[PDB]
């Protein structure tokens, strides 16, 4: 592409190159370091330790690319995103929740208290608590699994099933009345 | 390349 380009020579032996589209590039004397100052205000610095650091002037965002392929974006609202080469993304929101988006469509958030929420691509959720309790939410019911082995399920029509650690199963109508009991 | 990268978007 570009032909109408201008180079100048730094006293240290580095080069400054100015391009007709406005882009400026600074190369060290060994050529090993490159600073690119784009016409739009963006800035790209390649590093000694090999990080590539890009600054988006309008969006006010920095974007680091690391040697293993990881990209890490730091947004003005103090939010950070890590993008991995298999397509996984890990978002750290301002309030320090971490959410991962996996390739398959799962999302997995970890809360400030260590509670884990997993959002499958079918719409169902799994919550896992510190206490050992799990909840499972599908479109038909919400199920709580307790550490003692008790499982309570509330269906979308308001019927509630308890399953006791022994295997006994009690089902109640919306009103609270037992309508089935496996003894 | 010489051209700026496209502006990026945070996740909602």
């Amino acid at each position: 592409q570009s032909d109408s380009k201008i180079e100048k020579m730094l006293p240290d032996g580095g080069r400054l190159v100015v391009f007709p589209n406005g882009t400026r590039k600074e190369l060290s004397a060994d050529g090993q370091t490159v600073k690119v100052m784009f016409f739009n205000g963006d800035v790209k610095h390649t590093m000694p330790d090999q990080r590539v650091i890009y600054y988006y002037a309008e969006a006010q965002t920095t974007h680091i690319t690391y040697p293993d392929g990881m990209e890490v974006l730091q947004f003005p609202n103090n939010q950070t995103e890590k993008h991995f080469p298999d397509g996984r993304k890990e978002i750290t929101f301002p309030d320090q929740t971490v959410k991962t988006l996996h390739p398959d469509g799962r999302e997995e958030s970890v809360l400030t208290d260590g509670t884990i929420i997993q959002l499958n691509p079918d719409g169902s959720k799994v919550i896992q608590f510190n206490t050992g309790q799990r909840e499972i939410h599908t479109a038909d019911f919400k199920r709580r699994e307790y550490p003692d082995g008790t499982v309570k399920t509330v269906y979308s029509d308001g019927r509630q099933e308890t399953q006791y650690p022994t295997g006994r199963v009690r089902l109640k109508d919306p009103q609270g009345k037992v309508i089935m009991d496996t003894k | 390349d010489l051209s700026p990268r496209p502006s990026p978007n945070p996740h909602p």
